[PDB]
């Protein structure tokens, strides 16, 4: 255990995260109560490794939109987009086998339903028949279920609580495409976490919240 | 902090330096 | 042809380097004298896959001297060099069989005969036994055998004339470990780059030439 | 632009990003 662990901060610190994620599944399966550290190398490997293939996506996406040839563009995306689903993939079996299963503590499971919202949303962001649609829900379903343990177990300045937030009224706007309800969340969640201001994690993310709003108050 | 700690702003980055001139990809700020 | 070209133009903006890689790989086998834009698109594409490796290997070299556990580390670095190896391998027969052969101007040649030094020296940068030796004697051999042409047949400003000088001074100094040598061809470079400075590409490398000094001047 | 174009910015940036207390590994500039 403590070599994957090691290993895998090798991988973080050498930056080759895909290596990170297997380092870490390895910690997962090896196991009781994954600790703060791992539970946070975990995400952060499957944050990096998923996050590099949206953002190859987008701009992908982005250049077939303009051109409109295309083909071969749309070809390549199909080729990322199936990795995405992969990770997904990944990180939820998981999620569903060892992670959620075995979560003792709001954090935990507000932390891993977060995680199991995230990912689904993610698999929403390109999925486009049946599976979109099962996602979005999936999203929903995944997000709420940990809304109902934050703004109850947690400060409304935890991170957590915060991180939920902010990511659930993405979702809203941006899969579920209505704006309204998603401002809300994201006001309401902003707000409640000022009432009580008298750091560094949760400052950063009540930021992202306001830059979201402006943002989506100005189209 | 932005474009170390989200996809929008890392995507941002990159567009930018590649010169990429095509427009505005819209996108939120998602932890 | 023009696929793999534009096919590879989407690697590099989507950054999918090893991607890219191949596209060109593609291009090269696919071909006549290889245009302006596609040798500096196959560089690039090699310039970053193998500089994500450099990089991973340096921070791991790093860590592993540290703690002198460095049993793992060590292990890591292994896997990480055998890429290496690899791309550098790999750019390299096809700088003898197709590129080189065909050159038939100084930047050309200077160029590769560039490249050819660069990728020897990077195999330089890790090989400990026979290969580390037969690589600085190639990086030597490949960087000399360019200076002839480019100090002659390229004005002391052009960026070529400039980019072998400056890696060139890195060899020295870094691999052959010898700071006088270098220096020379460092300043004598640079001067002869002013005496006629009567843009972009080539000032930013008489910038590097300069903070290599002051930096090998300071140790 | 030398964190852009050459191993040494790039390795520089990270390094310090990543709180790697390690010390400085020694490196030129090189295209
Ligand atoms: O709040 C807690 C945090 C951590 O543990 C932790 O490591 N955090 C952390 C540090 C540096 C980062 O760069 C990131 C990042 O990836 O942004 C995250 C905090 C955090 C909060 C919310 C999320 N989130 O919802 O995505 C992600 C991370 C907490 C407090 C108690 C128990 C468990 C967690
Ligand atoms: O000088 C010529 C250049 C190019 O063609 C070209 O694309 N350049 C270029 C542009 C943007 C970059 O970011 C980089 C980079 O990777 O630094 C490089 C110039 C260049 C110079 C020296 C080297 N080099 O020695 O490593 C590499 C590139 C030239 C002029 C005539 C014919 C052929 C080449």
């Amino acid at each position: 255990r403590e070599e994957n662990v090691y290993m895998a901060k090798l991988a973080e610190q050498a930056e080759r995260y895909e290596e990170m994620v297997e380092f870490m599944e390895k910690v997962s399966n090896s196991l009781e109560e994954l600790t703060v550290e791992e539970r946070n190398l975990l995400s952060v490997a499957y944050k990096n490794v998923i996050g590099a293939r949206r953002a190859s996506w987008r701009i992908i996406s982005s250049i077939e939109q303009k051109e409109e040839h295309v083909n071969s563009i749309r070809e390549y995306r199909s080729k990322i987009e199936n990795e995405l689903s992969k990770i997904c993939d990944g990180i939820l079996k998981l999620l569903d086998a060892k992670l959620i299963p075995s979560a003792a503590s709001g954090d935990s499971k507000v932390f891993y339903l977060k995680m199991k919202g995230d990912y689904h949303r993610y698999l929403a962001e390109f999925k486009t028949g049946a599976e979109r649609k099962e996602a979005a829900e999936s999203t929903l379903t995944a997000y709420k279920a940990a809304q109902d343990i934050a703004t109850t177990e947690l400060a409304p300045t935890h991170p957590i609580r915060l991180g939920l937030a902010l990511n659930f009224s993405v979702f809203y706007y941006e899969i579920l495409n209505s704006p309204d309800r998603a401002c809300n969340l994201a006001k309401q969640a902003f707000d409640e976490a000022i009432a009580e201001l008298d750091y560094k994690d949760s400052t950063l993310i009540m930021q992202l919240l306001r830059d979201n709003l402006t943002l989506w108050t100005s189209d | 902090r932005r474009e170390l700690h989200t996809l929008k702003g890392h995507v941002e980055a990159v567009v930018k330096l590649k010169g990429l001139d095509i427009e505005t990809i819209q996108q939120s700020y998602d932890i």
